């Protein structure tokens, strides 16, 4: 990582925060930190989440979510690489108009991943609990994206890839940049 | 990325 | 394994089967085969079946809960040691009135346990299928023992431990075997 | 494995009874390939009985037991006790027609092909094309077995489908539920 | 982690403490000794404990408890991402009228988790000790939900997964902080 | 293991039954069905239990016990080498004056060993099964040996090593064997 | 593995069948070559049976008995059930002219030799040497038995390539598929 | 690392940027970021890659070429010891006219690899992904270098191995850099 | 390995000692039995060694090199699949008119394999030794083939395959065994 | 490492450069990016490589090569230790007339190597990789050395070890540096 | 490692003292000959001083530090603390004649040098010759600093010898034990 | 590690303390040797405070510290907080005449050198007269820093022998026991 | 299972 | 176990 | 989070 | 599997 | 062990 | 392989 | 490498 | 530990 | 290592 | 180690 | 923790 400042803290200083790795609680808390920090500083300047991300954890990209939610700032979204998963969802939260992938970007959605093991009744809990989290992620996939719940249902059953430009026309981004 | 991403 | 025939081979011509390991798809092969064996022999005369297993698969301890309801002879079951899960299940099997503990056998008695990972949909399946499972169990054991299905859900909601004297009580045998 | 006054397989064999009790390996599928020609070879006209119970295993060495069956002159009966999966129901549906039974309390599980491809980009290409044709004629060959049509195969197959004895007869899969 | 301070000591300066991980005894010890630390700096000024946490050490999380309410400052508890076990306990200790949870937030309450081998008195000896870890928490989140012992007892028998709203109305926190 | 028949089956011949490893479900089943061949053969004569076993599992030294006192023939036993745990209970289930043990022979009692993993719940279960077997062990050896209950408690809380002579004193076992 | 009232390979072995049922090593060529010996030796002019259900193997132990077969008298039938790939499916097409066969649902696979080499380049290269001309020495062989130029057999072998029997039976590598 | 700074931090000051390792998300973003902040420091002047890569992710790389050619700078791109796989595919991406390599440096071309496990219809989508960015890879080497796509198919079909000379000569660069 | 008698010891019968494996203590001991078993059944009648082995010890391999020399009866020696290392050393030991190959038999020579580990004076009696051993293989094949010593080091200074032609042609055979 | 600057850092201002380790990547892209530093800061003085290495990575040691042949200054080598495989090639690689080693230092040369795995073909592209970077190493090594590619092939076929005065005999050094 | 009111092998490089406390590889050497030249730029007259507790370690990375000691113009003693062993005794002997010394409790300890060789005959050949060349030429330099004969030193290093600081000096290797 | 308005160790060494607080291994024997040397040369008439707390370790290398206590000039001081074991021990009994202490709780500990061996006969002989010679080195220095007798110090170490510190007292391994 | 299987 | 088992 | 945490 | 093959 | 065991 | 080995 | 890279 | 260490 | 390198 | 190194 | 430590 070289310095110029460590290039990510000097990216700050500008309101760009890096998503540039697997998503886990330690990466949500100093993306969560940065944004209410960004915030603090100026209340109405945008701020600009640059995702490469596989996804990981839904608890810690729903962190993630409500934040950018939450703050007054718009944070526009740019894809670079790869947004997969809970990356993808993130992608399309950004201000609505300010979402963007660079043209040779891999947007891919699907359904959530988990696991159970043990008695019939807590395989049962772990079930409902997964279910309930897709819903929840697909119902709010539909209001940021425009398309229906049955649609987004249908086209999260498996690993679905888009291009920069299918994403763009789905509605999980609005721009694709292009050179 | 900018103009506009800043 | 003493030789007098091997000893197991020798009590099978008494009309003896073995139920004293792990219910897994080869003892439950074997058993099922001598099932069959022995109603072919003579399908009139009682086989006995001596059971101390911990249990196992559920399938494999259907193959032969449905081979001992399917044979003419009756097929007694006589708890020595321990009966627990599927175990449990078959000592209760066994012909109505010649089901039989000795007085410091340990029947126990839980609902059945599995596992799934990957995607929402395919836990849901494994949850509806386990779930299913647990239905197909109680409603048998209801059947054999006397109970209420919501009886035999609360019951094995957990671990639940009875000696032979309140496995009779509860119908899962008919007789305490004194000396 | 007990001794009867034969080893019990070998015991059941004489009576051209041949158990499938094991996950389908290639070894699996030599045995049983062996057993059905040599009890053809012993009457060309007696039933044979498969019992079944069996979580399914490899493609190919299905069907060498599949291609084996149809070849011969004798029925084959398929009896599911405990459970039939993938290959296993597969083999289940192969049975005789009117001679495919399954235990009350028996579980009979449909899916897709399982497997796997590493490499350059036309190797995965290769394999994928392999596998799809893979599944065309399983699901081609389950249709015509049990009167279903292929679209209706495709979409029941997509992920594990597990099926009570009484719903595999009423899908077609087994003829009778053998009742006490 | 980047720099602007690091976030998390730059959030320290706006008596922000985060508690973003798993609670073993480090990060109890330096949660501890920051709301101590924030005490000294201003007895009056409330303290804002940031939770995303699956729980972990019983121990660690009553010696955050137990300081929380030992300090005359108000401690504000939020839940962003998720709040389980003994993270849920503690968002339950913040100061009345002052828990709050993002709308996205899971919150999950279970029965504490263990282990114990060796001797039959041994076992006991576990078994009573767990037992009663589980009356002293169950009567604590009494108190902070205005629940009572017995439904506490009977909604942690297994895992129970609470949306934000859920919780509220479950009396774990006051508000549902809404965008 | 050399042949003369191999040497175990010469002894069968005779009734002499060998307990000479760790006591699993496989040792109990054929020492079970030793016994009940045994029986078929004569119901009169002495049955001779060779122990030479550091114990092993309750549920399967149960099995030996039970069958021990349902036949009809008196079960002889004599300690050779090593009677410890569930070994040393089977030693004292011999027939009444026919209980024996090698002068150079080690006995050894103590109370039963488990594990116990899971939610708090679980944890009591456990703890409770395990109680319980201890007491049905204590009460049996109270009867056996004509020590109190309360005796029995506070002599196997830790492991207790017995010569033969003590073993004696302590009415495990009837008569030492003097050459 | 049952017993009829023999083991049942030995049982199929006094017919003058000969099961290659697994992965291809030594001791599997040791043995297949055995019986081919012994066989000719009870009688020079009778057909064998060669049952092929391998995913194939070494190279060296394919030629032990692919020369086994050309050396002896006796017409060695070659019939693939579930699946004859790599040196199996050369073993296949290795079989007396007229009586290579294959069940209908039978997978047979093509491709190149696979081999490794570690250490120094000219090391590397006598590696390399080796098994290109194992390659051409396979090729030309299955030029020969199938009717297919060199060329054809290079290109066609150049990655896995999956045959149905009827494409086998096309491509020259066994003359009839097997119906029932 | 020696200091003069650390190299790497002294060489990006006057506008160099070392791609000396396997292509992961880490480099991507890092290189990425070194793009963008050179480019904020100066719009015009040249930037300069040294490339010493056997290649590694396809998004990852994507990243970078996606930044390459959206940013203002031509980015000289220079390949000393070896450039393979992504590695060659970026070092044909720098600017035209100003692609060079040392005289006996290593680039090879093949096609992108990967992996996949499940069902056939996942083994499907896997299949479609991998084949549309090799298509997608083909068609940009196709448009960078002047030769056919045909030819690049064929030419990429197995690993391929230029000299520099031979690069020039395929049009992956423009020079050799001879002293 | 199938019954016809076992395969082998059937073939043992007709004086065929198969040699199919690696070349250890075991196989060397076993062959030399079977070579002295067959010399005391009839001291005239030829024996038949046929060879598939890579290879193994050569101390092991001199053991069946000095016992075919000892007995009366000529050895026929017959190269089906490979002959390897001492394997090919073996083939060429046969009487002389005799050593047969079939067509496509790999017979391969090269020099032989080891190790030495410790003090440099032991490196230098382990080397010597060594080279001593390849110095005796290789007078041993100068003997059997016809080839000079000199040419025999050169052509096994790395490892040389021959097909059968070129085995015969070189003198490691008398014939091709043609169909 | 001590410090006076760490010490390697206080040589780099002396022009020295350490090439102390076994040649990768990492140590490549670092030696290089001395070189083009100490040329930016005098393109006429000498600089100074000290090589103690065992080689590496053949690839990574032409970046070197090539970066040393391209710049101005003269780059004197001085072997300390031990130069082998690609570290003697980089000590016979510095300016003519200013090539040393110390008295007792080592120098060896051999062939390259390598592996290669999978299908026939691409076992063949390995070869034919390999081989050409033996053939440009060679011609290399002659030009440097004034010795034949035919005898450069001969005497690197193994391991050949050459104290320092036979380094300048071979002419891969031009004097021995005596105290 | 403490610091001083500079790290305390910082404070002791600034007196000229260098430190070999541990096993010898290369990165040691290339530390070690590097503090060599830099003291002897410093000041080319003043002493240096290399203090010893080393196992010994690589022969090549001790050449790089013994050539280096003779090489530069200012004497390097050597004080022996603890142990020198292998390759740490063979530097202890290099240190400028009169200047070499040990604490009365320190271990000197001489033997043959250690390798491996595995391969081919001819590979184990070049090993062993060069590890012979490589004992010869430390065995040359030891009777050159000690006034011990060649055939003595072969015979006294041919296995594990260890020597008391008294014993060191009887022997040559150093001059004087450093008493209290 | 705490800092101090320096690191706690460091800011002790200002006060001539030096801590023995781990195993004893070559890089802990040649920092506390340079610590040593280093608070000589800033003063040499000041006592110098060793704390120990250590199970012990390597012998060379508690030779090395030994050795360079008894050099210097300055009274080195030990005191023995929690446990000196072994070596540990050893270097506490080696603290200036007069000015050795224990901590009331604290444990000492002495028994005889561990090693081993393997190889040769020869070998195993020479490792088994270096471990003895050893043996005898570390007894006989005991033998003087405690005042006992070599015959009874043989005996006391023969197995583990734990002191309490009020028993290293009267042992002679320490002077006092420092009382609150 | 007979009747009928066999 | 008779009797009545058998 | 403020308004009002702070 | 006959005819023929036997 | 007899006699009496047996 | 006979004739002639055997 | 300059010039011209830089 | 003073007095008197130091 | 001077004179003359450096 | 002084006097003398150094 | 203070009053009164510290």
């Amino acid at each position: 990582i070289p310095t110029v400042y460590d290039i990510y803290s000097r990216l700050l200083k500008d309101r760009i925060i890096m998503l540039g790795s697997q998503i886990d609680d330690n990466v949500a808390n100093s993306i969560v930190s940065q944004l209410l920090f960004l915030q603090a500083q100026d209340s109405e300047k945008d701020i600009y989440l640059y995702i490469n991300s596989p996804g990981g954890s839904v608890t810690a990209g729903f962190a993630i979510y409500d934040t950018i939610q939450h703050i007054k700032p718009d944070v526009q979204t740019i894809c670079i690489g790869m947004a997969a998963s809970m990356g993808s969802f993130l992608l399309a939260a950004g201000a609505k108009g300010k979402r963007f992938a660079l043209p040779n970007a891999e947007v891919m959605i699907h359904q959530p991943l988990g696991g159970a093991q043990g008695q019939a009744t807590e395989i049962e809990i772990a079930a409902n609990h997964i279910l309930k989290t897709r819903e929840k992620l697909n119902r709010i996939l539909s209001e940021r994206t425009g398309q229906s719940i049955e649609k987004i249902q249908k086209d999260t059953d498996r690993d679905n890839f888009l291009t920069a430009e299918e994403a763009k026309e789905y509605g999980l981004i609005d721009e694709v940049m292009v050179p | 990325f900018s103009p506009x991403a800043p």
